[PDB]
RNA sequence: UCGUCUACUUAUUACGUUGGGUUCGUUGUAAAGCAGAUUUGUUU
RNA sequence: UUGUUAACAACAAAUAAAAUAAAGUAUGAAUUAAUAUCAAAAUUUUAAUAAAAAUUAAAAAAUUAAAAUAGGGCAAGUCCUACUCUCCUUUACAAAGAGAACAUUAUGAUAUGUAAUUGUAUGUUUGAUUGGGGCAAUACUAUAUU
RNA sequence: UAUUUAAAUAAUAUUUUAAAAUUUAUUGAACUGUAAUUUUAGUUUGAUGUUGAAAUAUUUAAUUAAAGAUGUUACAGUUGUUCUAUAUGUACCAAAUAAAUAUAGUAAGAUUAUUUUAGUUGAAUUAAUAAAUAAAUAUUUAUUUUUCUUUGUAAAUAUUAUGAACAAUUUAAAAAUUAAUCUGUUUAACUAAAAUGUUAUAUAUAAUAAUCU
């Protein structure tokens, strides 16, 4: 009958479903629907990269990662990088920090989706929950993780 | 005015002799892998000759005696040649679905 | 202002349609009328 | 033969507001955005704004008048807004006491202004003379400011301070002048206009003036007034200015119902330390308890016949007409109602008192207002006229456009059998002061009437019907901010056509999402195309949405790859939003190299065409 | 709406190729802005004392 | 009984929990000044779980106020500030039409089943894989998945109590089977692991599971998709199902590729399905009407075209209690190895299956390269 | 295309049904002439006489691959495509078209070289019907049993046959 | 989250016949859930 | 392997033998062309393939053939929602090229009109501030009344 | 009404190519279309040639119809093929030829001349009765007033569409890192001088070991 016009635009502010997706009180659990990139990268995926400067016999592929804080500047308890190489390409593993594992994998960096921000990550830096790799995160969001205490919750 | 009911009546998974009756009237698709000509029309000559009816089934056939077996039937078919008994079931069963055998 | 029909429809749309401009509106050329 | 052009990557158009959604219309009609993103640029919000709260009026320094004031008027926990705002004034502050309609709005500005005014009084004895108020109230209409003598009224009764209000009367001259001769005054309750005609004929001075308060400041300070508050206010400035009279600082409050760009300019250019007592969460949105209801009607003759509708469904029912003698004084004799507290509670169905506000309560369905571990009932309406008449049927108000359409639908009324009343501008003054006595004492329970009755009217109006939709959410709100008052229950009626279809649709999508009314329009183009950063945010968001569930769901080979992160995970700017509407956001050159290939390949299929046709 | 040109400038001292602002010590454009207002409304009051 | 909640959207949740009084505000003091919120609900609540109360708070119905006008939404993380309120639901705030999240209310147990040697024998036979998270065991061919409506029969949610190896509670079943299919079904150890491993069971793009069949006559095609749109109605002692090519809005859609292994030449053929969607009698509806080629032994669906007796050399077609020839062959974990490949579980063949495929020559164990590890 | 990142071959299943030769220069099936391991095995499709007393005529082959070389090492179940009818009315009548058993393979048109250099045109494909236990449904056999038939596979079926080539 | 459910009952007798009436339940969740699609080889 | 017929059709395996289509002597275009006497490979990263950067590494010359990459145009495909265009309908809006009726001279013809309220195709048909308020003769000094 | 003080009277100009339907006047039936007269082929689609001996040849399959050829007449775009539609009216059917700076709210692309000689790098934003004032950028131009040092203040002119949605906080500071608070980036006379930072520590609530209840 009567018809009206109005923008898909305006009802926009309206996009979060609960609690958790309006106000960020907990993980996003890949519902998310604002997201907040660089200006003027236009594929749209946070970047947590390493620094390469030497061989692997001088450098080892840890050392990369040794300006950010938190485990990267500790030496990994598992090393996979001798004898068969792993079919995932994760060259080394650290200690597990309660329910989070973090790996390192060989490669270009995968772009995988951290259910705790809920942002797509390119990095070689993943954090496993409960050995289940469809739950992965982001190594920033592993280190805020540990730093408040919250690795046997989330 | 009408309404039309359009799932309430069909057969469906229907059981082996109510398949066999729906096949010889027509209603449902002779399957050559579950459903044969050889069984539906095996199940035509059986319940012809139930009774006294072998002469008379003959007769509309156009055969030249009254058939003692079903394969009997199908050869004599075939006689009236160089048409195959897969032919002859056919044309049985096309026959009992015209009414040339009978009303039943 | 205009009384026009397609000037909610700007030149892109327009020629997507596949409609003349209707800013050359062009009337020396009478209408098909049943003679 | 034609090929258009192929590659487009917009075939739309974004809007030329640069500054904000509805850069082109004027504040009278469009409400501003309140979100921080906007409010960074604007004079006035972008300053100190005031949130905290004081919880109970005992923490709060009150005289002990003003206590028995809050006991007469039954008010005993503050309103968000007052919980917030009367501190700010008591501190002689020039504040925007912003809220939404029926939250105590009105006393939150009088009690700390009668308060300062008591100190300046008693602790600096500051004298009283004959032609130098000491506050100065500014209203509209009418209506409003006897209504706002009626609050003063009862404050100044225990206060021990006078207030006087004028609106236009015969042989208005002579006997505004005696009562500036004859009583001496602190707070004029009158219009911007005839006092600055006062000023002008010096009747009235600006010495010793130190408080200066305007209500529904968002229209006063328009054009729609005249910026006859504008004027009046520079006057004031500049009596602040002059260094030979003893000092007076006056602080001027702005109590408004919404936030415009003439309310933030006028204020945040002219008063540059302002602060703003706002709940931004709740500001530009209706109460809680108000049910809209949109009927749209096929045809334009047909909404007499559903106003007629409605007023059968609440209870107003029309007498019969059957006879040529009751057809005649239909229109001649002004039926009145008739009943009294006692007959319409049995009809419905100390201690005296308890049930007073028990059956008070049930008739105006006063809910208790839930505000964060403060809960209360309403208090009764400050409204001049007393009702006194009690009958069946729910009361309401017709808001009609123009005066010749609520002329005509309050004789329709009539002739049908339905006892109502008529109340505009255009009404002398002896039949408007009547016409609204009769609706606001209960002789009568429909008032048809214009915009003049949407502004500031605490009313017992039990629902709220608009005979047209109005052309804004400006008037929108202002109309439906009337039936629903502190808590109570209310409920509103649009009768609305095509012509307002673009409007409905907007305001139908904005409540169900329960969002503020800010930019609505009726204009269709304006209202469906977006700016081009806003569109840009939207689909920065969009694309990161697709990204999300191309990973977590979709396994893509290594040659797919590259196609598959172009078109679900690429933010692609587009060329010259500006002109997107002509060469659709792509590149002319890359528009010109693409169109040459494809012409190039349709003109060798189509030779092969007709060589074969 | 701004230059996109850039203004070049000779450099005597080498801090000229680090530093980006030409003025460092002038207030910036919404602080010179407020400051602008702010004195005008002080001069406008000094001429309306009387 | 929780029959009093009802269906709420967040405009209905926020009304209700702004029109409710029964709401308990903690008041922050100096001595609480500064501490977290989770902190301060655990010293204030022990009764409460950690699980719970990070529910409420993420959620929401547990919220603070700073004396602004407006409630305020928070972290387990933040600190709490002076002199503000920390509002928390009260036990008569659930008994209202909305339903509180899984750890406010408290269940009771009440009966525990009693397991026999026999059948906790039977149960650890049953298991084909065990980790720390996760157990996939190989359900056979007629054993109830749930309690039917008869509740003398034996099923998997009784023998359930037998796979708590070392665990204080028993497992639960993150997907259900038909009564007649055959295969890998998946019991999480923790409630973590279920929470996390129902996602792998919900519609999906990428298959992560194989059923072998064994289908009378074989497909016009050999490899290829299905889709279908079932709608379910309620009959008088079943469900009636319609298939539908076009969606509904009141049907739900049923994806799957088959591809056909191996076949007889047009009498019966052995495919794999690769399922992205989870309905009712998926597979054997997609084999019986999509397909063509009712599955051996799928008496529902093509009854006497079920039992060929092109087969009667190896099975008897007058009996019609064959085991259905439909078997979950394999299914791929999110957990991985040592060596770094997802662990895919594999079920062998039942004995009817092990019995056709010997008949007709061919290999019966034989990894499915389409799922991957 | 499964799998999604690395699409394969969805003929796995049949790859280890056939038996395939890669047809370079140096692998070659080429005629049973040419020596010891150069017939092609029958294909899926292919029919065979039955010479048994049995209903049954021709047989269709199952199997992707049939030969006499891995006659004794593989089982070739077939179909009945055509049966004979009988107009005058045991076990070995009751053979009804579609049914499925396994075949003992007797003989080949194409040429077969034994190992000792004699090579063998017969003059028909033929074989006989088995159940599942290895043991024929007739009881006679009307043609001639090759060599490879002389295992103790075919037990049953060199006890019922009467001439071997 | 791919559960199960063409038989009970009011009577009648005999070693099947004849008249009436007609679902249960495991687990998770209170959204981190609910329709449909989830495709891309200038091999032109 | 499937049909016709009393040799014909394609096919899958030995797709195998065997037939025709060379450099080289001559003549000699066209698409294309930012470019260092171009840069094998691996790894790390940077604003969309990055040949852009960096770190490891060590990559010959000439002739022939290959589509693995680069190069050769691509905001695309499916679903849902909303708006519009198009297209139909007439009873109202503006124009309508068709006809009428009327005035004037004649009861015989050609025209002019100030007379046209008829019709059929064509244009349009959702920005209402073109509203609502306020102002209301009898100034000033006084008097009485409700 | 006319109480207030100057002056160098000179006008003609104002990028460029394109961005589209067209206006006025003609032409075209040797191509093609219809009527009058003197195994062939069409349609669909796949398969070879891909500037091909062809600016349209050959082939596969299905389907529909079958008196064969040439020329000349009449019909011309406002439309013609005597209804409409498709198709077509001489090698791209908005047909072709001749004139047009006719004009596109105007899409875009180019726009000829080193060694230079001075101010701001994210502001401004009030439709509409007596309210001091929009701001940025650029060109000319104007204010020597105090002081311990520092201090780009103002007119007359030209232009201005480079475009953000939520949340938190705030009459004080996001300090909630799942938060950014945004205009990048280029900028260098020679010779010298010159102060700058990436190393790892693998065991102390730890590690290595025995007795016994
Ligand atoms: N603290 C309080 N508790 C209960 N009732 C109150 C309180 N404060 C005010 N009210 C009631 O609220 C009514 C409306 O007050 P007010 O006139 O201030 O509303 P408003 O916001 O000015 O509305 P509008 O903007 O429409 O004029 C008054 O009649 C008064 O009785
Ligand atoms: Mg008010
Ligand atoms: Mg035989
Ligand atoms: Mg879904
Ligand atoms: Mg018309
Ligand atoms: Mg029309
Ligand atoms: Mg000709
Ligand atoms: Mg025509
Ligand atoms: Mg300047
Ligand atoms: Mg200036
Ligand atoms: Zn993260």
């Amino acid at each position: 009958n009567i018809k009206g016009g109005v923008g898909s635009f305006l009802m926009r502010r309206a996009a979060p479903k609960s609690i958790r997706q309006k106000y960020q009180t907990g993980p996003q659990f890949y519902k998310r629907k604002f997201f907040q990139f660089q200006k003027g990268h236009h594929r749209l995926h946070r970047r947590i990269s390493g620094v390469q400067t030497g061989s692997p016999t001088h450098q080892r592929e840890y050392e990369r990662f040794h300006h950010l804080p938190g485990d990267v500047r500790t030496r990994p308890q598992f090393d996979f990088t001798f004898g068969e190489t792993r079919a995932d390409r994760v060259m080394f593993a650290w200690r597990k920090r309660g329910d989070l594992q973090l790996y390192q994998m060989s490669g270009r960096g995968e772009t995988f989706v951290c259910y705790r921000c809920g942002y797509p990550v390119r990095s070689q830096l993943v954090a496993v929950k409960a050995d289940n790799w469809d739950y992965r995160m982001c190594y920033r969001c592993y280190t805020n993780t540990v730093h408040r205490g919250m690795e046997n919750d989330t | 005015v009408l309404y039309d009911s359009p799932g309430l009546t069909l057969p469906g998974c229907f059981a082996k002799e109510a398949g066999l009756k729906l096949a010889a009237c027509g209603i449902i698709p002779t399957n050559d892998i579950t459903l044969p000509r050889s069984l539906v029309a095996r199940y035509i000559y059986d319940v012809l000759s139930a009774a006294g009816v072998g002469e008379h089934m003959a007769e509309c056939l156009h055969l030249p005696r009254a058939p003692i077996s079903f394969d009997d039937c199908i050869s004599m078919i075939c006689e009236r040649g160089n048409l195959d008994p897969s032919r002859a079931q056919k044309f049985l069963i096309h026959d009992f679905q015209l009414g040339n055998l009978g009303r039943i | 202002p205009h009384i026009h029909k397609y000037r909610e429809l700007n030149r892109w749309q327009r020629q997507a349609q596949g409609i003349s401009k209707w800013d050359q509106s062009h009337s020396h050329r009478p209408l098909p009328y049943v003679e | 033969i034609i090929v258009p052009q192929q590659l487009k990557a917009y075939g739309g158009t974004f809007s030329r507001s640069v500054g904000e959604r509805s850069n082109h219309l004027v504040s009278d009609v469009v409400l501003q955005s309140l979100s921080p993103s906007s409010t960074h640029n604007s004079p006035l919000l972008s300053k100190n704004i005031k949130t905290k709260t004081v919880t109970s009026f005992e923490d709060m320094p009150l005289y002990p008048e003003l206590r028995s004031a809050l006991r007469q008027l039954r008010i005993t926990t503050p309103s968000p807004i007052q919980q917030s705002a009367v501190e700010v004034i008591m501190q002689r502050k020039d504040t925007v006491v912003a809220a939404p309609h029926g939250e105590g709005k009105t006393l939150a500005y009088l009690l700390p202004l009668y308060q300062n005014m008591i100190k300046d009084r008693d602790v600096y004895k500051i004298p009283l003379r004959e032609r130098r108020p000491r506050m100065i109230l500014l209203a509209p209409t009418r209506e409003l400011i006897a209504q706002l003598h009626h609050v003063c009224s009862v404050l100044g009764e225990a206060t021990g301070l006078h207030a006087i209000s004028f609106t236009s009367r015969k042989r208005a001259n002579h006997r505004l002048s005696r009562l500036l001769k004859q009583q001496l005054v602190d707070v004029m309750i009158m219009d911007p206009k005839i006092v600055l005609r006062l000023i002008r004929a010096r009747r009235v001075f600006l010495d010793d003036l130190r408080y200066v308060a305007v209500d529904e400041a968002d229209g006063m300070l328009s054009s729609q007034h005249d910026h006859d508050a504008v004027h009046l206010l520079m006057k004031v400035q500049k009596r602040v200015m002059f260094k030979h009279l003893w000092p007076v600082q006056t602080q001027t409050v702005f109590a408004t119902a919404f936030i415009t760009r003439k309310l933030e300019f006028v204020v945040g250019k002219k008063y540059p330390d302002a602060v703003t007592c706002i709940r931004r969460q709740r500001m530009h949105r209706p109460p809680g308890t108000l049910r809209h209801r949109f009927l749209p009607v096929e045809r334009e003759r047909e909404k007499m016949d559903t106003l007629q509708h409605l007023l059968k469904k609440h209870g107003n029912r029309p007498r019969e007409i059957l006879t040529d003698i009751e057809e005649e004084q239909a229109y001649s004799k002004p039926h009145y109602l008739s009943g009294s507290l006692e007959e319409l509670v049995e009809l419905r169905g100390d201690n005296a008192d308890e049930m007073k506000e028990r059956v008070r309560h049930a008739l105006e369905g006063v809910r208790p207002v839930h505000w964060e571990h403060l809960t209360t009932v309403a208090a009764p309406f400050t409204c001049h006229v007393p009702r006194t008449v009690f009958a069946d049927g729910k009361r309401c108000i017709i808001f009609t456009r123009g005066i010749d359409c609520a002329t005509a639908v309050y004789h329709r009324l009539r002739g049908c059998g339905y006892t109502c009343s008529l109340l505009h501008a255009a009404l002398p003054a002896a039949v408007r002061r009547r016409m609204f006595a009769d609706f606001a004492s209960g002789r009568t329970n429909i008032l048809c009437s214009t915009d003049v009755a949407a502004r500031g009217l605490d009313l017992h109006v039990d629902f709220v019907v608009n005979f047209d939709m109005p052309t804004n959410a400006l008037t929108y709100l202002s109309r439906a901010g009337r039936t629903a008052r502190q808590g109570r229950l209310g409920q509103v009626y649009s009768l609305y056509t095509k012509r307002q279809g673009v409007i409905v649709s907007a305001v139908r999508a904005f409540l169900q999402k329960q969002l503020p009314l800010e930019g609505i329009s009726n204009w269709k183009r304006h209202m469906m195309e977006p700016r081009y950063a806003e569109w840009r945010t939207h689909k920065l968001n969009a694309i990161a949405r697709s990204y999300v569930s191309l990973i977590t769901q979709k396994t893509i080979p290594a040659h797919l790859e590259r196609t598959y992160l172009r078109h679900n995970a690429t933010w692609r700017p587009l060329f010259h939003p500006q002109t997107t509407g002509v060469h659709g956001g792509v590149p002319p050159r890359q528009q010109q190299r693409v169109m040459d290939a494809i012409t190039w390949k349709a003109v060798c299929f189509r030779r092969g065409l007709l060589a074969r046709r | 709406a701004f230059r996109r040109l850039v203004k070049r400038h000779k450099i005597t001292n080498n801090q000229m190729l680090l530093m980006r602002r030409r003025e460092p010590y002038k207030p910036t454009m919404k602080d010179r802005q407020e400051i602008a207002d702010r004195a005008k409304l002080e001069e406008f009051e000094r001429k309306n004392a009387d | 009984s929780h029959a009093r909640y009802r269906p709420l959207s967040l405009r209905a949740r926020q009304t209700l929990s702004e029109k409710s009084d029964d709401l308990q505000y903690h008041v922050v003091t100096q001595e609480w000044f500064g501490e977290r919120v989770d902190s301060f609900l655990t010293c204030h609540y022990p009764q409460w779980d950690y699980e719970t109360i990070k529910r409420l708070v993420q959620q929401g119905h547990i919220y603070r106020y700073r004396k602004n006008g407006k409630k305020k939404f928070t972290r387990l993380t933040d600190r709490l500030e002076f002199d503000e309120l920390l509002v928390v639901p009260t036990r008569a705030f659930w008994e209202k039409q909305l339903a509180p999240p899984s750890g406010v209310l408290e269940e009771t147990d009440g009966p525990k089943f009693k397991l026999s040697a026999t059948a906790r024998e039977m149960a650890h036979n049953m298991v084909l894989f065990k980790n720390e998270h996760v157990i996939v065991i190989n359900k056979p061919h007629g054993l109830p998945m749930m309690p039917t409506d008869d509740p003398q029969e034996m099923s998997i949610a009784a023998m359930l109590p037998a796979w708590k190896f070392t665990n204080v509670a028993k497992p639960v079943v993150c997907h259900n089977l038909d009564r007649e299919t055959s295969g890998c079904v998946v019991l999480a150890r923790t409630r973590n692991a279920h929470r996390m491993l129902g996602r792998m069971f919900v519609k999906r793009v990428v298959p992560n599971s194989v059923y072998w069949s064994f289908c009378v006559g074989k497909p016009t095609v050999n490899y290829g998709r299905v889709r279908m749109h079932f709608d379910i109605t309620r009959g008088n002692k079943g469900d009636i199902i319609v298939a539908r090519p076009s969606p509904t809005k009141t049907s739900k859609v049923a994806i799957a590729e088959f591809v056909v292994n191996a076949s007889a030449l047009e009498f019966g053929s052995f495919i794999s399905f690769y399922p992205l969607t989870t309905r009712r009698h998926q597979e054997r509806i997609m084999a019986a009407h999509a397909l063509r080629c009712p599955v051996l032994g799928d008496a529902k669906y093509g009854g006497d075209a079920a039992f060929p007796s092109s087969l009667s050399l190896f099975w008897d077609p007058e009996n019609k209690g064959l085991p259905l020839h439909l078997h979950h062959r394999k299914i791929q974990l999110p957990y991985k190895n040592t060596a770094g490949e997802f662990i895919c579980v594999t079920a062998p063949l039942p004995t009817q299956m092990e019995k056709t495929f010997k008949k007709l020559g061919w290999p019966c164990e034989v990894d499915d390269p389409l799922i991957p590890g | 295309k499964l799998p999604a990142g690395k699409p394969a071959n969805k003929s796995w299943f049949r790859h280890n049904l056939i038996i395939r030769r890669k047809a370079s220069y140096r692998s070659r099936w080429g005629t049973g002439a040419e020596g010891y391991g150069t017939g092609v095995p029958f294909s899926d499709q292919v029919k065979l006489h039955c010479v048994d007393n049995t209903n049954c005529k021709h047989v269709r082959l199952i199997s992707k691959a049939t030969a006499e070389r891995f006659a004794h090492c593989r089982v070739f179940p077939a179909v009945a495509h055509r049966v004979s009818v009988q107009r005058f009315k045991v076990s070995r009548h009751r053979v009804k078209p579609g049914n499925i058993y396994w075949v003992c393979l007797l003989s080949r048109r194409q040429t077969n070289t034994r190992m000792s250099g004699l090579r063998t045109n017969f003059d028909r494909n033929t074989c006989i019907l088995m159940n599942d236990q290895r043991v024929p449904l007739g009881t006679r056999v009307m043609y001639c049993a090759g060599r490879h038939v002389n295992h103790k596979y075919h037990l049953k079926a060199v006890v019922l046959a009467n001439f071997f080539v």
